[PDB]
RNA sequence: CCCGGUGGGAAGCGAAGACCCCAUGGAGCUUUACUGCAGCCUGCCGUUGCCACACGGCGGGGGGUGCGCAGCGUAGGCGGGAGGCGUCGAAGCCCGGCCUCCGGGUCGGGUGGAGCCGUCCAUGAGACACCGCCCACUCCCCGCUGUGUGGCUAACCCCCGAAAGGGGGGACAGCGGUAGGUGGGCAGUUUGGCUGGGGCGGCACGCCUCCGAAAAGGUAUCGGAGGCGCCCUAAGGUCGGCUCAGGCGGGUCAGGAAUCCGCCGUAGAGUGCAAGGGCAAAAGCCGGCCUGACUGGACCCGUAACAGAGGCGGGUCCAGCCCCGAAAGGGUGGCCUAGCGAACCCCUGUGCCUCCCCGGUGGGGGCCAGGGAUGACAGAAAAGCUACCCUGGGGAUAACAGAGUCGUCUCGGGCGAGAGCCCAUAUCGACCCCGAGGCUUGCUACCUCGCUGUCGGCUCUUCCCAUCCUGGCCCUGCAGCAGGGGCCAAGGGUGGGGGUGUUCACCCAUUAAAGGGGAACGUGAGCUGGGUUUAGACCGUCGUGAGACAGGUCGGAUGCUA
RNA sequence: CACAGGUCCCAGCUAGCCCGAAAGGGUUUGUACUGGGGCCGACGCCUGCCCAGUGCCGGUAUGUGAAGCCCGGGUACAACCGGGUGAAGCACCGGUAAACGGCGGGGGUAACUAUAACCCUCUUAAGGUAGCGAAAUCCUUGUCGGUUAAAUGCCGACCU
RNA sequence: CAGUUCGCUCCCGUGACCCCGGGCUAGGGGUGAAAGGCCAAUCGAGGCCGGAGAUAGCUGGUUCCCGCCGAAUCAUCCCGCAGGAUGGCCUCCCCGGAGGUAGGCGGUGGGGUAGAGCACUGAUUGGAGGUGCAGGGGGCGAAAGCCCCCGGCCUCCUGUCAAACUCCGAACCCACCGCCGCCGUAGAUGGGGGGAGUAGGGUGGCGGUGUAAGCCGUCCACCGAGAGGGGAACAACCCAG
RNA sequence: GGUUGCACCGUCCGUCUUGAAACACGGGGCAGGGAGUUCGCGGCCGUGGCGAGGUUAAGGGGGUUAAGCCCCGUAGCCGCAGGGAAACCGACAUGCCCGCAGCCGGGCUUAUGCCCGGUGAGGGGCGGGGUGCGAAAGCGCCCGGAGUCACGGCCGCGAGA
RNA sequence: GGGGACCCUGAGUACCGUCGGUUGGAUAUCCGGCGGGAAGCUGGGAGGCAUCGGCUCCCAACCCUAAAUACGUCCCGAGA
RNA sequence: GGAGGGGGAACGCGGGGAAUUGAAACAUCUUAGUACCCGCAGGAAAAGAAAGCAAAAGCGAUGCCGUGAGUAGGGGCGAC
RNA sequence: GCCGCCGUAGCUUAGCUGGUGGAGCGCCGGACUGUUAAUCCGGCGGUCCCCGGUUCGAAUCCGGGCGGCGGCGCCA
RNA sequence: GGGGCGGUAGCUCAGCCUGGGAGAGCACCGGACUGAAGAUCCGGGUGUCGGGGGUUCAAAUCCCCCCCGCCCCACCA
C-alpha cells in the first residue's frame, strides 16, 4: 500500500541502524547475453524445442511486492523476502 | 486435406486437358528473313479451310519465292486474291503492310508486337483493332477489348477485319452439339460445381448446396486456392 | 429305434456388436486451434554499366536573420570587459540593392567633413563600447555518400535467322542469397480430467469454516451453509490509561441525529473480510513511541494422522543487530484458522570462486537470495467434425428386452367434510390416510456389447381377471321399458371398415357385446419391412467452416440343407 | 448430377491461370466472337434493401514496420546497447452483396363487440420488398371447404 | 449356376450411343455428367517389398510335483483413476538383544454422540394478566390536544419443539501408569536388506443421500482365497476352521 | 484287475469375474509344435580365493594335433580419507561409559541348568576431531583399516525383452 | 660446412560477416552456400571465448602410400 | 591406335535421406545419419609422415583392439 | 428441470463508484386560433418489481421470491 | 516492456517542433431580428489550460516521475 519513503530497518552490511530508502525493482532487456540467447542457436528450420515458449499466459490477479532497500550511509541495499502481496505498492513523500 | 483440383490437373498437360495437334491447322506467319524493307513478295490464296481449334475461317497461301503458309483470313476474300506482303503492299483489304504505311482510323488486325514474330495479336473471328493515332515515335492500336497498346511503327499488320463473325450470335442449343464442338476444340467439360463437391474435393462447398468460406479470393492466394472470382476489384451490378 | 413334416427350444449356425462408453488408439475432413512448410508480395546484397537532373545526409570555409515586458530600443546566451570608435577618416543630408515582425537593421554610390557611445539608470537577466565561441531559420561554391526520375547501350533476357547478322526491351526484369509479411495450398499434431454412461450445464480440479462425522484420532459422495485468491506499514510491535452493544430517567428536536448527565448492563459490542474458535482491569477502545513484515542458522509440526510425500506455512531456540517499556519482559508481521506456486530460464542484489601454457582487459560460467508463470492450482506449449469411419476392449458403462424398484401408472381399502327434495353412505364425494399389482413412465446397472435381431402389422397358439356380453344374483332416488351402483363367474363370445408406420387414439355403420393385460413391450433359423437409427438427396434452423438435428422429407438387402 | 440459357471475375500474349526439385512445361498450330475460374441452372415474369461484420479490391500524408546500411555509444577488436533511415504488412480512407451473409422488437388507438388502416419507442448496417405460405407450422388430426358412409391423408383456401 | 446370377416386367436402341485394336495419364497422384465413386475378387488415399519381432496402460495364452507361510483390492501423488510410483499390508534373509503389552481392574487424564432441555446462539405455535412503547383504524373528537380505543413492539406465570443450539450429559472410544494376565533369552520387541500384489462383494450395526432399490462412508462376522454339517436347493444365515 | 448292479455324494474344464453349472468367453477328437530368453548396467543374496590391497583386459612369448589349463603382460578399475559447486582444506591404529557372547569368581539343584560380581572383542551411547556454511553460533556430510576379484541366482532398466 | 637479398614457398585459400546442415563440440565441431577478403618465411598457423604481451609447438591451401584391422563366395578342421 | 560402359557373396568409400517409436500426450529432442535410394573402387579400402598433440610435462605417420568412460560434454537441461 | 437477462414518472426507455434521477409519449392548467387541430409556454407523480442482508446510508452490491426474454431439453 | 499519438472550459477539441495573464465553435443564461417560429448575429462566464514535482519572471507543448485510452511491435520461467 502506501509506504513509508524512509523506514529505520536493519542493515546486513553495517550491522546496524540506519534509516533506509525504498526503491521499485524493474525489467532489463534480454538480448546477448544468456543461455536463452545461447538458445537462438537451436531454432534451425522446423521447431525449436524449447524456443517455442508458452503460448500465452496470464497474469494473476495481485501482484507480488517487489522492493530494494537501501542503507543511506554505506548506500548499499539489501532484498527481503517478497511475497507479501500488494496490489499497488506506493511511497509517501516526508 | 484434399486432392489437387481441377485446375491443377490442367497444368501438367495429362491428356485430358491437352490440345489436339493433328486435326488442327496451321498457325499465322508473315516470315521477316525477306524483310518489310526491299520487299520481293506477293501471293496467290490457294485455298481456304477452317481451322478447328481457332473456331474461325483461315487461309492459304502460296508466295511467289515458293513457299507456302497460311494467313488468318480476311472479310471478303476471293481464292484467287493476291495478297501482298511489304510496303508497297498496295492499301487495301487483305493486304499486309506496316502499321506507319496503314492510314490512321482504318481497321486493321494480326498485329505484330515484336518486328518479325508473326502475328500475335487479332486473330480471331470477326473482331479488329483500330488505328486511333500514329505518330513516328510510337503507334498507338486499339484493342478488342476498348484498351491502348503502343506498338512500335515497323510492326506488320493487315487490312481490314478477320472473318467468321456473328460466332456467338447464334447460340450452341444444346449439351450435345456442345460437346462435340469442345472435341474440335479442347475444354473440359462437363463441367460441374464445387457447391456440393465434397470438402476433399474441392476449397469450397459441402456435402449440400451452400458456399463455404466467401467465393472472392486473393492475388496473393495460393495455388490450389485461387478458384472463383479471382481478385475481384468489384463484382455485382449495384452500387 | 426308424421315417416323414414344421419349425417351439437348444438365449442353434454365420460376428471378437456398425449402436454406446473408455483408451493420454488410429484415420479422413475443417478452421480466425497450436506449430511448421510451398507460392505470392516486398526491402537488401551479388549479377550490375555510362550521362545527366533533382534531392537527403555528412564534412570545410562562409554568408543575411534574432519585436519577454519597461525601452533612449528588435537587450537571443554567457564571460574577458566601461571604454572602444573616429586623416587606422565620424555624424547628418540624397538614392541605389536588402531581408523582414512593413518591429526596424543591414548594406554598396555619393554630399560631407570631426564626432559618436555608456558609465548614468530603468529592465526578472545589459549594452546596437568592443572581443570570443555559440544556440535560431536559413541559403550557397566546393569534397564524400545515399536515395528518386529520365536518356544511353556493353552485361543479361524475349524474337527472327543453319550461320552471318538484326529486332524489342535494358541494368528494370530474369537468376543466386537473405530479411519481413501474407499463406490449411501442404504436413505434423492436439483439442484434458471430474461425471449416478456420456454431452450441454456445473467443477465440489487449489484452498478456508461449521456440519455430515458414529462424545479420542481417521473419515466419502455434482454431500448442507457459505467463503479466499486480497487488504493493512497501522488494521504491526510495545507501553499507559480505559470498558461495551442495548435499555431507563433528566436534556435538545416535529421526531430524530450528533452532542450531554446519571443508572442498569458478563459480552448481545468489537476484533478488515466466511464461518467457527479466542478474549473485558483485553487481543477491544484511546494516546504516545516505534518500525523484528530484521539477519543467520537450527529443532519440530503441518503439508501427507497412523505411514513414504515436493513446494509452501507455522510453533519453538540460540547467535547478531535494533525497538519499546521503569522493569520484568516482549517482538521469528496482522488473536487463530483462507489470501497457495516447482525443475529450467531470465532479471536483481551482495560478497565470493572460476573461464582450457600465462598475465591484463572485455564479455562469460557458478555458489546464494529476491522477483517475473504454469488458477486443469506436485507446473504439457494445444480448436472442431466424423451417419465415410476404422481399432483395441468393456456389460467395470448408455440404447433395447428381462430382473430389482414402484416416485408415476392401474386398481383397491379406511375416515367421512359436504351435495342428493327432506336424507353422508341410491348416487355423487373434498381434505387426509393405508394397501395390492406390475399394464405406463422414471430410477437402477444385476445380466448381455466373440450380434438373447427394433416397432408396428400379419399369421398361430396359451394364459390372467380387477368381467364388455352371455348365465345366476343384491341395492336403488328399482313403476314399465331403460339405467346407476355392487357380487358370483373365464365355459364361450368380444367383429368389419375409413385416416395414421402406429401399438394408443379419432370416426362410421353394425352388433348381445364390439372388455383390458401378460407370453424374448408373444410371434424376423414364419412372413411383411411401412416406420426407428447406415451409407444418396432436399428444405428449415444452427454453425466461419467442416458439419449437425429423436425437425420435416423421398429412397434405401431381410442369410442357414435340423 | 450434367445440361442449353443467364451473370460475376482475371489477363494485352515478354499476359493471366495452372504444372515442374530444376531445366522447363500445359493452355497454344490458342490471342479478348479468346481462354481461364466461379455462381446459377431450359423458357415466361422477375431479381427489393444493406459495405455494420467477413471477404476482395484500390490507395495511403501520418504512426507503426525487419534485416541491411548509417550515425552515436561500447569493445585496444568483437559481442552489445541506442536512434534515424523503416519496404510489403498493420492501423487509416473509399468502392464493392447475380462476394459470404443479414433483412427487428414492445406498448396505445376507429359509429359497437372485434381488429387496427393510425401513432408513439429503441437496437445494430439495413428492416422482408415482388412473391409464395399450416410448405419436401412445432403445438396439430389448426380451421373451413372439397373429397370418403366414415379419410391423423390429398387437394384448395385462410395464413399470425 | 453365379464371391453380384436367373426369368417376367421395364429404360435406351442414329445417338451427349455402343464396340475393337493401338496409345496416354499412377498413389495425397490420376480420373470423376462429382457418388468420396473408380484406378486388376484390395480405395474417405491401390498393391508389393522393406522399416518390422512398431507399439498398445489393451484381449487371449504362459506348460513338473511336493512342503511352509500366506495377502491387499486402501492411502497420497499423477493430462490421473481399465495405469504407474510410493507407503499400509504379505512374504523371505540377516542383525542387535530384554522386554513387548491384543485382554481385564484401578488410578490419573481426554471427549458433547445417545439421551435431555431452556441456559446461550436462537428459530418458531397459542391464548390470559402487565398496559412500559415506536403507529395502520375510531370517537367527546375545538383537533399531534386533555381521554379511551383496536394489527401491533417487548416483560410475566404459562404454550409447541428446534442436524449445522446447549445449563447438562451417558453407555462408549482413547492417552499413561501400576498390577495381574499373556508373551520372550529355542531371541521376542526393534533395525537393515530382497520379492510382490493399488476392479472388491457382502449381512448386520451406525449412518449420509435417495419415495425406494441403489450409491457413497464406517465397523463388522464372512465370501474373495475355506471344505464339511444344517437352512429344500441357494458366494457370503447357522454350526465348523 | 474288467465290467456292471446297488447305497451315498457330486450342476465340466479353463478363463473373465464381486459372483460362472450358466442363457459370459473358448474348445469336434487325437498327435506333434508351442511361450520367463541374451548382452550390458545397477541393486541384492549365497558361496570361494586373496588380502590393505585386489583383479588383470588388450597382447605376444610358450605348450598342444588343436586347444583349455599352466607361467609371463598390471594398461585400467575399484578399494585404501573425506568434504566442498569450485578455490581449496584435510580427521580418533582410542579419552569416557553400558553390555551380548564367552572367560573369570561365589552360591545353588542329582545333573543339565539357575541367581548374583568382575572382565568384556563384536555391538550400543558420549566426548574430542576433519570439512562446508559461517563475524559467531548452530547444523550438513565425514572420522579409531576392509575390500577387491570370482561363481550361481533373484530383481530393475535399455534393448523385440 | 659458413658468406650478402637466405630459397618466396601453393587464393578466392586463410580469415570475417550472413543462412543452414551436423556433431558431443559447449562463445570453444565439422562441412556447404551467400557476401567480403591476407601475407612474399623481414612470413603464417596452432596451444578448446575475444583482444594485446610473453612462452612452447608446427607449416594449410599440390600428390601417393605396404603392413597390422572388414567379409564369409570357398576349403578344411570344431561343437554343454 | 588405346579405352568406357555392365556384373560381383559381403565388406569399403562418397553422395540423398524417413517414419512407426521413445519422451507413457507431442512440435524441439529421440529413432538416426538408422531404414531405403544414387555414384564408384579393390582385394582390402580409407587414413597416413603434423599448419598434430598440450596431465606445459613429455611425443614425433596412420589404422585397429582394450581402455579412457557411460567420463567431459550436449539436451522441454526432460527423456536420452 | 437447467444456464443468461429484466422491471425506472400513466407507457416506453436512458442511468447508478451505493449519497443521484431523466428524456420522448400520455395527462393537466394557461396561450395562439373564430373554434380546433397542429403550435406554444407551466407542471407534476418514480418506496427506480417483492422481500431479506451489509452499510453510517442501497434505486445502485450481494440472498431469496414473482412475472416477462432468449438458449438445452439430446448421440441415447 | 519498447516506440509513437490523444487526453484541456459542461462538450468536442485548437495552440507539439511554432514559449507569456492566454484559446475556438457547440450546449447553457441574456440582448438583436421577423406577424409568427427557426436559423443568423451581439454579450456572459465555466481550464495558467490531465497529476505531481523541476528550469524560466512568466511554459499546455521543455525537464524528472507518471494515470488512462489508443495503435504497431516485442514477450510470458
Amino acid at each position: 500500500m502506501k509506504y513509508p519513503k524512509q523506514i529505520r530497518t536493519y542493515c546486513p552490511f553495517c550491522k546496524k541502524h540506519t534509516i533506509h530508502k525504498v526503491e521499485r525493482v524493474k525489467k532489463r532487456p534480454r538480448s546477448e547475453l544468456s543461455a536463452g540467447q545461447r538458445r537462438f542457436r537451436r531454432i534451425l528450420k522446423g521447431y525449436g524445442g524449447f524456443p517455442r515458449p508458452k503460448p500465452e499466459g496470464r497474469e494473476k490477479p495481485v501482484k507480488k511486492l517487489d522492493l530494494r532497500f537501501r542503507c543511506t550511509e554505506c548506500g548499499k541495499a539489501h532484498t527481503r523476502g517478497r511475497g507479501f502481496r500488494v496490489k499497488k505498492f506506493e511511497l509517501v513523500e516526508g | 486435406m484434399g486432392k489437387s483440383l481441377i485446375q491443377q490437373r490442367r497444368g501438367k498437360g495429362s491428356p485430358t486437358f491437352k490440345s489436339p495437334s493433328h486435326r488442327f491447322r496451321g498457325a499465322v506467319k508473315y516470315i521477316p528473313l525477306n524483310y518489310t524493307q526491299e520487299k520481293t513478295l506477293r501471293g496467290v490464296v490457294e485455298e481456304i479451310m477452317h481451322d478447328p481449334g481457332r473456331t474461325a475461317p483461315v487461309a492459304r497461301v502460296k508466295f511467289e519465292n515458293g513457299i507456302e503458309k497460311l494467313i488468318i483470313a480476311p472479310e471478303g476474300l476471293l481464292v484467287g486474291q493476291e495478297i501482298y506482303i511489304g510496303p508497297d503492299a498496295p492499301i487495301a483489304v487483305g493486304n499486309t503492310l506496316p502499321l506507319a504505311k496503314i492510314p490512321e482510323g482504318t481497321y486493321v488486325y494480326n498485329i505484330e508486337g515484336i518486328p518479325g514474330d508473326g502475328g500475335k495479336y487479332v486473330r480471331a473471328g470477326g473482331t479488329y483493332a483500330l488505328v486511333v493515332s500514329r505518330e513516328p515515335d510510337k503507334v498507338i492500336v486499339q484493342l478488342p477489348s476498348g484498351e491502348l497498346k503502343a506498338f512500335n511503327p515497323m510492326c506488320r499488320a493487315t487490312i481490314g477485319v478477320v472473318a467468321g463473325g456473328g460466332r456467338l450470335e447464334k447460340p450452341l442449343v444444346k449439351a450435345g452439339k456442345a460437346y462435340y464442338k469442345y472435341k474440335a476444340r479442347n475444354k473440359f467439360w462437363p463441367t460441374p460445381r464445387g457447391v456440393k463437391m465434397n470438402a476433399v474435393n474441392h476449397p469450397f462447398g459441402g456435402k449440400e448446396h451452400h458456399p463455404g468460406k466467401p467465393t472472392t479470393t486473393s492475388r496473393r492466394a495460393p495455388p490450389g486456392r485461387k478458384v472463383g472470382h479471382i481478385a475481384a476489384r468489384r463484382t455485382g451490378r449495384r452500387k
